[PDB]
This record gives C-alpha cells, structure tokens and sequence, in this order.
C-alpha cells in the first residue's frame, strides 16, 4: 500500500490525497 | 514536497500538509 507506492516506490500527490479523509 | 522517496515521518509529514482539516490514514501494512 502506501509505503509501496511512496517510501520503496516515490510518491505522487495523486497517491498521497488517497489516505486523507 | 511529494515527488521523492516519503518514509516514516517525512512521509507522514507529507499527509499532514496535503490533507487538511480533513486530515488522513497512515496504514504502514497497506
């Protein structure tokens, strides 16, 4: 999930607005 | 920032700012 797409992987603000409520 | 690398708490970091009042999940074992 998230440390995938973001951490491991590099993230995007796409991927990062997924996780707000 | 967002286009890097984002890991523990620069990555949290990164959610905090994005998100706003809305604030977000942070779920390690996604």
């Amino acid at each position: 999930g998230i440390v995938e797409q973001c951490c491991t992987s590099i993230c995007s603000l796409y991927q990062l607005e997924n996780y707000c409520n | 920032f967002v286009n890097q690398h984002l890991c523990g708490s620069h990555l949290v970091e990164a959610l905090y700012l994005v998100c706003g009042e809305r604030g977000f999940f942070y779920t390690p074992k996604a």
